[PDB]
DNA sequence: ATTGTCATGGAATTTCGC
DNA sequence: ATTGTCATGGAATTTCGC
DNA sequence: GGGCTGTGTTTGTATCAAGTTACCTGAATGGTAGGTGGGGAAGTCCAAATATTCCTAGTAAGACAATTGCATTCAAGGCCTGGCTGGTGAAACCTGTTTCCTGGGAAG
DNA sequence: GCGAAATTCCATGACACTACCTTCCCAGGAAACAGGTTTCACCAGCCAGGCCTTGAATGCAATTGTCTTACTAGGAATATTTGGACTTCCCCACCTACCATTCAGGTAACTTGATACAAACACAGCCC
C-alpha cells in the first residue's frame, strides 16, 4: 500500500545548497530514518514534557525546549533561530 | 439505595499492588488510547514480583549485618550482589550507598 | 551571584577519597587537573539540561524532579529523589 | 497607579464590561485597524515597519465634520508634510495662538 | 495537595517474606521510585510496541514481552509465572 | 464615585449665474 | 434560487358599574 | 615481641517510624449501553531458503626471518605517609523575603 | 363621570460553534531558600624523608609477519520449492464513558514504640 517517506523533501533541500548533485537510493534511506528518528526524539520528549507541566497540549514552545535538550552546542543555537523564522514569516502570513 | 459489597480488584486477584490506581496510570500518561481490563492486573503483578525480589534479598544484608530495618545501604548491596537483578539496573546509580567492597588482589601488600 | 576558584573545591584528599572508592591503590600527581576537567564536563552536560527543563515551566528554582530529569535524559538514571 | 500618581496623572477607569465608555480609542482602533489594513494588502502583515507611518498619516487626515488636522489642532500649523496649508503663511504666529 | 505514592504497598509486600522488619523512610523514597521507574520502562516498551504493530491497544500480552525485554534471564522466567498466576486468579474471578 | 464616536456616501440643501 | 421572532412588563386602552 | 586500627558489646534517648484513626474526599467500584477495535479465518502472491555446481579467491599451511616482547637489571624520581598548623565547613539558630503554588478570581 | 377593573399594546433583547490567554490580585501559608550569625572541631593544606615503582637500557628468544602453494568453500547464479506476511472481510466482547455510592488512603494528629547512634572499654586480627 502506501509508505509514508521524507524522501521527496530531500531533493528539495538537496538541490538547494548542492544544485548539481544527486543522490544515490541507499543514502536517501539513512536520510529517510534519520528523519524520523530525529523526528520522535524531539516529539517524544516534547511529549513527556507535557507530563512533567500537567499539560496535554504540545505546543511550539515545547518543541524548542526539546530541541535545545537534543541537540548539542553550536546546533543548538541555529535550530532554534531557524525555527523562529518558520514560525513569524507563518503567523504573519495567512 | 445501598448497593453490593465493593470488593477491590487487588484483591480478586491474589495481589498487594493495586490494579485500580494502575488503570488511570495507563489512561492518563498517554500510554495508547485503550487499554484492557487485564493489562493493569498484569501489571501490578510485574511490580509485585520484582518488588518482593529486591526485599528478599534485601532482608538478607539486614540480617547478616544484626538490623531490624533496611537502610539503602543494604539496597545498594542487595543489588550488585545478585547478577540478574544487576543487569537490571546496570547504568543505575542507588542514592547514598556507596559501591561493593572490592580488590583487585594485584594492590595486596607486600 | 560570582564565586571564583571552586572547580578548586574539590580539594586534593576528597580525590583522592574518590579514589579509594573505586579500589585504587597509587595515584599520580597528575589526576587532580584531570579530575576537575572531566568533573566540570560532566556538570556542564546536567545543569545545560536541567536548566532548559525549570525554564520550560518557568520556574526559577530547579527542583529535585528536574536534576533526576537531566539524568533520565543522559540515560544515567538517578533514584531516590523522585522522577 | 503609584507610577500614576508621580505624573499628577488622574487614572480614570471605565465602568466594566463596557467598553463603550473609553470613547475615542476604540474610534481610533477602528482607524489603525483601517489604516494598516490597508497598507498590508497583499503581502505578509510586517506591521512593526508602518507604525511610524500610521501616526503621521492619520494625524493629518482631516476631521471631515471638523475640517481641520490633528497637528492643526494639537499644535497650530503643520509640518514639513505633502499637501500642507499655506494659508496660515500670510498671518503672524505671535498673533494667530489666540486665533 | 495529593501525591500519589507506592509506599503503602511496599508494607503490604513487606509484611509477606519478612514479617519482622521495619523500612526507614529514605529507604522507602528507593523502593518507591524503583516502581516508578519500572514502572514506565515496562509501559514504555509496551507503548513502543503498540506503534510497531500498529494497534491503539495495550493488552495484558503486551505487557508479557515488555518483561521478557527489561528482565535478563532468571528474572524474566519467573516474572512471567508470577503474572500469568494473578491473571487466571483475576478472570475466573468476577 | 462616571458618560460612545466618528469617518462616510447618497441625498437633501444652498449658492449663484445670468 | 430565499425572508427574524416572540415572550414580557409598564403603560396605554377599553369595559363597565351604577 | 608489640602495636595499631578496626570491631564488638551494652545502654539510653532522641528521633524516626510504627500505630491507629478521623474524615472526606478522592477515588475506586458496580452496573449498563454503546460502538469500535481487534481478532480470526482465507487467499494470491511474495520472499526466502535450499539443492547444485562451478569456479575462483582467499584460506590454510609450512618455512623463514627479524622484530618485538619479555624479563632483568640499573638508576632515580615520584609518591606515600605523617607531624603540624589553621581556615572553612558544617551544624544549630533566626528570619525575612521571595517564590511558588495550585487555586480561585476579575477583565479585556 | 371617576374610579376600579379587565384587556390589548408594543418596544426590545437575546439566540446564533465556544474556551483560552494574559496580566494582575489575592492569599495563606509555606517553602525553603537565600542571608547571616555562631561556634567547634576537623579536614585540607604544608612539607620532607624514605622507599618503591616506573622508566630505560638490553640481550635474546620465540613470536609473529611475510612469502608461497595446494586447496576448500564461498558466492553467485539457477530453478524450484516452499514457507508466510500482510491485505481482507466481518463480528463480538471488551473497553469506555457515566453516575451514584462507598470505601480507602492520605494527611494529620497524638501516642507509642523501637532502634540506631553515640560513647566507652575491651577484644581480636593483622602487620611491622
Ligand atoms: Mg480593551
Amino acid at each position: 500500500s502506501r509508505k509514508e517517506s521524507y524522501s521527496v523533501y530531500v531533493y528539495k533541500v538537496l538541490k538547494q545548497v548542492h544544485p548539481d548533485t544527486g543522490i544515490s537510493s541507499k543514502a536517501m534511506g539513512i536520510m529517510n530514518s534519520f528523519v524520523n528518528d530525529i523526528f520522535e526524539r524531539i516529539a517524544g520528549e516534547a511529549s513527556r514534557l507535557a507530563h512533567y507541566n500537567k499539560r496535554s497540549t504540545i505546543t511550539s514552545r515545547e518543541i524548542q525546549t526539546a530541541v535545545r535538550l537534543l541537540l548539542p552546542g553550536e546546533l543548538a543555537k541555529h535550530a532554534v533561530s531557524e525555527g523562529t523564522k518558520a514560525v513569524t514569516k507563518y503567523t504573519s502570513s495567512k | 439505595k445501598a448497593r453490593a459489597k465493593a470488593k477491590t480488584r487487588s484483591s480478586r486477584a491474589g495481589l498487594q499492588f493495586p490494579v485500580g490506581r494502575v488503570h488511570r496510570l495507563l489512561r492518563k500518561g498517554n500510554y495508547a488510547e485503550r487499554v484492557g481490563a487485564g493489562a493493569p492486573v498484569y501489571l501490578a503483578a510485574v511490580l509485585e514480583y520484582l518488588t518482593a525480589e529486591i526485599l528478599e534479598l534485601a532482608g538478607n544484608a539486614a540480617r547478616d549485618n544484626k538490623k531490624t530495618r533496611i537502610i539503602p545501604r543494604h539496597l545498594q548491596l542487595a543489588i550488585r550482589n545478585d547478577e540478574e537483578l544487576n543487569k537490571l539496573l546496570g547504568k543505575v546509580t542507588i542514592a547514598q550507598g556507596g559501591v561493593l567492597p572490592n580488590i583487585q588482589a594485584v594492590l595486596l601488600p607486600k | 551571584k560570582v564565586l571564583r576558584d571552586n572547580i578548586q573545591g574539590i580539594t586534593k584528599p576528597a580525590i583522592r577519597r574518590l579514589a579509594r572508592r573505586g579500589g585504587v591503590k597509587r595515584i599520580s600527581g597528575l589526576i587532580y587537573e584531570e579530575t576537575r576537567g572531566v568533573l566540570k564536563v560532566f556538570l556542564e552536560n546536567v545543569i545545560r539540561d536541567a536548566v532548559t527543563y525549570t525554564e520550560h515551566a518557568k520556574r526559577k528554582t530547579v527542583t529535585a524532579m528536574d536534576v533526576v530529569y537531566a539524568l533520565k535524559r543522559q540515560g544515567r538514571t538517578l533514584y531516590g529523589f523522585g522522577g | 497607579a503609584e507610577w500614576a500618581k508621580e505624573r499628577g496623572i488622574h487614572l480614570e477607569f471605565s465602568t466594566p464590561y463596557h467598553p463603550q465608555s473609553s470613547g475615542k480609542v476604540e474610534r481610533k482602533n477602528s482607524d489603525i485597524k483601517r489604516l494598516l489594513t490597508k497598507l498590508l494588502v497583499g503581502r505578509p502583515t510586517k506591521w512593526y515597519d508602518l507604525l511610524p507611518v500610521v501616526q503621521l498619516a492619520l494625524n493629518n487626515t482631516y476631521s471631515p465634520v471638523l475640517k481641520y488636522t490633528p497637528h492643526q489642532l494639537l499644535f497650530g500649523i503643520d509640518s514639513n508634510t505633502p499637501f500642507a496649508n499655506q494659508d496660515t503663511l500670510d498671518l503672524t504666529r505671535e498673533e494667530e495662538l489666540s486665533l
